């Protein structure tokens, strides 16, 4: 008759993820400025920030058998489907981006790290920052297959799903590819010099293999909405990934964002 | 046909997705309107129908399982489109709170968007975003796509901005809009003006959205959007008066099937359905499609494409050679198959099929518009119909139509029955003639056509000592305190508790504007952060104006108001009228007058009115309770309590206004102390305000002040002439009179405000109170303050009749306040005899409107005929059909009407507009409006009734020269004289008297006069050989 104490411990958490992260949402955009000094939202931020919201809404949705934890599991399930549309639409505001940096893995071609929390829009220039962090839009395409694996509708047309389909071909080459990474900064030194992180490579291994024959669509798709990955770019992460590790980079002999690929 | 469904619904597929979704933004989801050229316009409107033609094939394929994932396709593409409207209007939520609290051309939601960015494309300058057709659409097909079960609306915070986009549809009931057609009007002036499609789809909206949960299945009590009743009522009562008409300028318009029939369905009356389907049928019904409206020049070939506006000449060589768009064929095919009637439906398949193009793989391609080409335009006038005309888009050239493609395929899946009515219709905006129980949509439990609604009236008193002497004389009622858990409040408190909704400080949204909340929304029971709170009427308000003290109108406007909710209370359960009596209301003779009326509502009627008088307890046990849950979802729980209803425990003027205005010493102020009359009093404050600044500390304290206390003072004694002065010296202004003004215009009149001979601002369209504020006080009347006060209580006044008796006013084409005014203020001279006359600011605001009823009746029985001219003639009052008649009189001559010095000329007048059209009934006013003489007016009015009679029942005469009317009014003049100087020689000379109170009909009457003037005259003019009548001589 009453709410079981699991929802009532969830207004707890719901509290805290309100008051700490979705008060921040934007409500155009669906995204999460990173905080007041810095207005901007990031690609990889974002996606980790909605992790709780997602926990959340997963959570809530475990006792859905009345009107309001119907509806909170709702409002947290959708706003991830906000955030992560919100992210796609600043991604798919630089297809061209995409389209060049999968024959040309230049950092001047990548997707950018932040965007406005308002518009969607590029706050900053192709080379007023460090841009290229495959480890980014890896942790937008893992997710993005997790989230639709657990029944979240995120992609909602087949352009999009060309669009992610392009983007795994974006992450492809992570292997190959010296990225900022992680950390925007590049290799140890701080000097704008783009190196071969093990959170790219790994990140991206995982995103492909979350992706691999993934329908888009959920359970009410087809092979129209399915992503299709190729697993020698998989397993090429990996010979680099054994290689690498434990370091994170030549030059890292380690970094805690490994946690986040280990 | 052994056709698999598969195959049917591929066939649309291909349609659907080379059509109109393989242009779908990826970015913001719209569809852009110019498929090819780049053009980065995105238009709402376009875009809205184009989520309903993916949608309406995700219903079609929601009947196969085997969907090869087509549903989800198409399901999501209706949400993406959807959100991307959501996406561009909350980006410009800047805009929806300026428009809620101000609407206006210049601070409305924007309708033209980049398709690819979602940015802002066109100023209001380049554009007329003003299209409020645009925004209930969006709300309308919103509701229609959650309740099909597609999630839109992701979060509270856009539940906030959906609330703050119905605010915004509201208020459009006096709001003038650009319209669908991005144009106002005919005349390309760039003036906004009251379209019946707009005004319509926002009453669509607001009833689909009403009580709406915005999250569908997945929702609670935080996400359902509250609209306004009477707001809703007041957009309804704009529809209901406009229609058939489009609006102003346009008899009918294509625009009125998306409003009437799909997706809006916003007329609920089948007559008037029927009046209205039929002038879109009959004038703009064509082969090649329908045209939007009579004389439109959009994309014809005499239209400067350069120009954005057209002259006011302009429009007269756009009859005949207006764009035909096949849209309409379509319109009608949705409207067939949601009618049941497949005659229809076949009839406007059979006329699309020729119109229809096909692409280069055969899918069917909708053209905008078929227009005449510049060579065969003059052909096409001489006889409409019968010339070629050539499509504007025909596919396999990248143009595309995709607001018709989008329309051909939900009419089709409709034809083909692979979507049902109801599918895409699951809130039931179209209702059979089983028009029962629909929630704001006319249809209550009584259905239709019976209205016997009973009002539920709780009698309620201010004080036990008012309640136990009530009690006295037979009537039970109830003190506040009586009614102790429950909450009685003013209406003010309801919208302060209002204020609250739709706040979204993320988004800048302020709430609900701070608007009274009128009868059917104090009529409901509402439950406020946990206590039960019914708002008594506003009626019942001592602080907005001073005939609420008026104990007669106070009881009028009782009995209208149970009037007022027995014809628009439309919801399940039962309204609640809370009666406030105040000891003012018993003390004195008005007890007499009151205790009728509460002894009407005793026995069960009051106007005709079925009431039901029982406790309040009694009147709120069952009936549904409008939770205002948004109060306590904010954690507000610790708001103020809401100041609730809180229980109690001779002469004439010595002094004239000239006497002592015209004194020049400052001693006056003695002089107030030396004169004890209250009027005396309210002038001496007046002066004070002006002459001594505005916040002067008097004995009793400040000026400002201590004028609103003998202003309330006065009319607890009822001396009306310190209470009228009390109020005009404070520019009081009660929140009525500007919609009351709104209400006149919207039924085709005129409205103008300002004394006789000063200075009259004509209100020709909707204004806002703030301006009207300035209107009727700044600039209008300055000569006297009280000019205003008493200005403003007609207004009230005629709002009074105007409903009630609309018959009234008939042939009274100008409400002109000042010279209404002059109507009871001559009366009372009139009535005064060889006495001092009454003053009209002395009558008490009942007998300001008995005198103005007595000298508004159809005809004042047995006086003086030339005070019946007098009494017509001031309220300038013309015949019935009177403005029609002077076109059949210009009709026929060619050198037109010279009256007083104002010429109505054949032409440009003919060319220029049509002859229902109300611009010429203003013209004829224009001509008519330098006769100064009431009385003289109504003689020529009464000729210009005369002539049409000679002209339509002989149409043999025709005139030669300019028909001038004053020497027909003299040339009958002197007849009489003759005539009657043979009878009893009557010295008088140049005097009209004897002529103007002779009735028209007699042995020798005026209209025989004028007849013999008239045929003189037209007899001293070729005849022309009739054919009707071929003459046997
Ligand atoms: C063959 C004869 C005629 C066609 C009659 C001509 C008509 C007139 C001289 C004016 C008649 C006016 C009336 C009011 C009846």
């Amino acid at each position: 008759r009453s709410r079981s104490n699991s929802g009532v411990r969830l207004d707890g958490y719901a509290r805290l993820v309100q008051q700490t992260i979705l008060c921040h949402q934007n409500p155009v955009t669906g995204l999460l400025p990173a905080s007041y000094d810095q207005k901007d939202a990031w690609v990889r931020d974002n996606v980790y920030s909605i992790l709780a919201v997602w926990g959340l809404g997963l959570a809530y949705r475990k006792n859905a058998d009345r009107d309001e934890d119907k509806a909170k599991a709702y409002e947290l399930e959708q706003s991830v489907v906000k955030l992560m549309r919100g992210l796609l639409h600043c991604m798919i505001r630089q297809v061209d981006k995409v389209e060049s940096f999968k024959y040309s893995q230049s950092t001047k071609d990548s997707l950018h790290a932040k965007y406005n929390t308002k518009t969607c829009a590029t706050v900053v220039g192709d080379d007023q920052w460090g841009h290229l962090q495959l480890d980014a839009t890896s942790v937008y395409l893992l997710f993005l297959a997790q989230m639709t694996a657990s029944g979240l509708h995120i992609i909602h047309s087949l352009d999009e799903v060309n669009f992610i389909q392009n983007l795994v071909f974006y992450i492809e080459a992570a292997y190959k590819t010296a990225d900022f990474g992680i950390w925007e900064r590049g290799d140890k030194t701080n000097q704008g010099i783009s190196e071969l992180n093990a959170s790219s490579v790994g990140m991206a291994k995982a995103a492909l293999e979350a992706l691999d024959e993934l329908d888009l669509f959920g359970v009410k798709g087809g092979p129209q909405s399915v992503i299709h990955v190729l697993a020698d770019e998989v397993q090429h992460c990996q010979s680099i990934l054994n290689s690498l590790l434990p370091r994170a980079s030549t030059s890292k002999e380690v970094d805690a964002s490994l946690l986040s690929v280990v | 046909d052994n056709e698999t469904l598969w195959d049917k619904l591929d066939h649309y597929y291909r349609i659907v997705k080379s059509t109109l979704l393989l242009y779908q933004s990826p970015t913001t989801g719209l569809f852009p309107t110019k498929t090819c050229g780049g053009d980065q316009k995105a238009k709402i409107q376009d875009s809205l129908y184009c989520a309903a033609g993916a949608w309406a094939l995700a219903l079609a394929y929601r009947r196969i399982d085997d969907d090869k994932g087509r549903t989800h396709e198409l399901e999501h593409s209706a949400i993406k489109c959807m959100r991307g409207i959501l996406y561009c209007y909350m980006r410009q939520a800047d805009k929806v709170q300026q428009f809620k609290q101000d609407p206006r051309p210049t601070t409305c939601l924007h309708s033209v968007f980049n398709v690819h960015t979602g940015d802002e494309l066109l100023s209001y300058e380049e554009y007329g975003h003003l299209q409020i057709n645009a925004v209930s659409l969006y709300l309308l097909y919103l509701v229609e796509m959650i309740s099909s079960g597609l999630q839109i609306i992701y979060n509270t915070d856009e539940v906030s901005f959906i609330q703050n986009l119905v605010f915004c549809v509201e208020r459009v009931y006096r709001v003038p809009d650009f319209g669908v057609w991005e144009r106002g009007s005919k005349y390309n002036n760039g003036s906004t003006e009251l379209h019946s499609s707009s005004v319509g789809l926002a009453k669509a909206a607001l009833e689909a959205i009403n009580g709406f949960n915005l999250f569908g299945n997945q929702g609670c009590s935080w996400s359902v959007i509250f609209v306004d009743l009477d707001a809703h009522n007041r957009n309804r009562q704009t529809l209901c008066s406009l229609l058939p008409r489009e609006s102003r300028s346009h008899n009918t318009d294509a625009a009125l099937l998306p409003c009437i029939s799909y997706p809006a369905f916003a007329l609920d009356d089948e007559v008037l359905f029927s009046q209205t389907l039929d002038k879109v049928v009959r004038k703009l019904k064509g082969k090649y499609g329908f045209k939007r409206f009579l004389r439109d020049g959009y994309r014809t070939s005499l239209e400067d494409p350069n120009r954005c506006y057209y002259k006011p000449a302009e429009i007269k060589l756009f009859d005949g050679i207006e764009c035909e768009f096949p849209i309409f064929f379509l319109y009608m095919m949705i409207d067939g198959v949601f009618r049941g009637n497949p005659k229809q439906v076949q009839e406007y398949q059979d006329l699309l099929t020729p119109v229809l193009h096909h692409t280069t793989e055969g899918y069917p391609v909708v053209p905008k518009y078929y227009y005449v080409p510049a060579d065969f335009v003059e052909y096409e006038k001489n006889n409409p119909g019968s010339q070629k005309r050539f499509p504007s888009n025909c596919g396999r050239d990248g143009k595309l139509f995709l607001w018709g493609q989008a329309l051909y395929i939900i009419a089709k899946l409709l034809a083909d029955e692979l979507i049902s009515p109801k599918d895409i219709d699951p809130v039931q905006r179209y209702v059979p003639l089983k028009d029962q129980r629909n929630v704001s949509m006319r249809f209550s439990n009584q259905g239709p056509l019976e209205n016997d609604l009973v009002v539920h009236v709780a009698l309620i008193a201010e004080s036990q000592r008012l309640q136990v002497f009530l009690n006295t004389y037979g009537i039970q009622t109830q003190t506040p305190q009586q009614v102790e858990p429950i909450q009685i409040w003013p209406q003010q408190e309801l919208v302060k508790a209002y204020l609250q909704l739709g706040i979204n400080e993320k988004l800048g949204l302020s709430g609900r504007p701070d608007r009274p909340i009128g009868c059917l929304g104090t009529s409901k029971i509402y439950r406020i952060l946990g206590k039960t709170v019914v708002c008594y009427p506003i009626i019942f308000d001592l602080s907005d104006f001073y005939m609420s003290q008026d104990v007669f109108l106070l009881i009028d406007d009782i009995k209208n108001a149970l009037q007022f909710i027995k014809q628009y209370w439309k919801m399940h359960g039962r309204p609640l009228f809370l009666v406030l009596i105040r000891e003012d209301n018993i003390r004195g003779s008005r007890f007499n007058p009151i205790l009728d009326m509460l002894a009407a509502l005793k026995k069960g009627i009051i106007g005709g009115v079925k009431v039901h008088v029982d406790r309040l307890q009694t009147l709120i046990s069952g009936a549904v309770v409008e939770q205002l849950d948004f109060l306590r979802i904010s954690d507000t729980e610790e708001l103020p309590e809401f100041k609730s209803f809180e229980e109690l425990e001779g002469q004439q003027p010595d002094v004239n206004i000239s006497e002592w205005k015209d004194k020049p010493t400052h001693e006056i102020l003695q002089k107030l102390n030396d004169c004890s009359c209250l009027a005396s009093q309210a002038i001496l404050l007046g002066i004070l305000l002006k002459r001594e600044g505005p916040n002067f500390i008097t004995k009793e304290g400040t000026v400002s002040d201590h004028i609103e206390r003998v202003y309330r003072r006065a009319g607890s004694q009822k001396l009306w002439l310190a209470v009228r002065y009390g109020a005009a010296f404070t520019q009081k202004f009660s929140s009525s009179i500007a919609p009351h003004i709104t209400t006149f215009l919207v039924h085709g009149k005129q409205v103008t405000l300002g004394a006789f001979g000063h200075e009259e601002e004509v209100i020709s369209n909707p204004l806002s109170p703030r301006v009207i504020q300035n209107i009727i006080y700044y600039k209008c009347n300055t000569h006297d303050e009280r000019e205003a006060v008493i200005q403003q209580e007609l207004v009230i006044h005629i709002g009074w009749i105007i409903s009630n008796n609309p018959e009234l006013f008939s042939g009274m084409l100008k409400i002109r306040i000042g010279w209404i005014i002059h109507a009871m203020e001559y009366e009372l001279q009139i009535r005064g005899g060889d006495k001092p006359a009454l003053d009209l600011y002395q009558l008490s605001p009942s007998e300001v409107k008995q005198l103005l009823l007595d000298i508004l009746q159809p005809q004042q029985n047995g006086r003086c005929w030339l005070n019946r001219r007098q009494i017509d003639g001031s309220l300038n009052r013309t015949p019935t059909g009177f403005y029609d008649r002077v076109w059949q009189i210009l009709e026929r001559t060619p050198n037109g009407i010279i009256v007083a010095g104002k010429h109505l000329p054949q032409q440009p007048t003919l060319s220029d507009m049509t002859m229902y059209e109300m611009n010429f009934s203003l013209l004829v006013e224009d001509t008519l409006g330098n006769i100064d003489q009431p009385q003289y007016r109504q003689i020529v009015v009464e000729l210009l009734m005369v002539v049409s009679i000679v002209l339509e029942r002989n149409p043999e005469l025709e005139f030669q020269d300019k028909v001038d009317l004053d020497r027909l009014v003299k040339e009958a003049f002197n007849e009489f004289q003759k005539d009657q100087s043979r009878l009893k020689e009557i010295e008088k000379q140049d005097d009209m008297t004897s002529f103007y109170n002779t009735p028209p009909l007699g042995k020798r009457g005026t209209c025989s006069y004028l007849t013999k003037a008239v045929m003189n005259l037209l007899l001293e003019g070729e005849v022309k050989p009739n054919n009707d009548d071929p003459c046997l001589i």
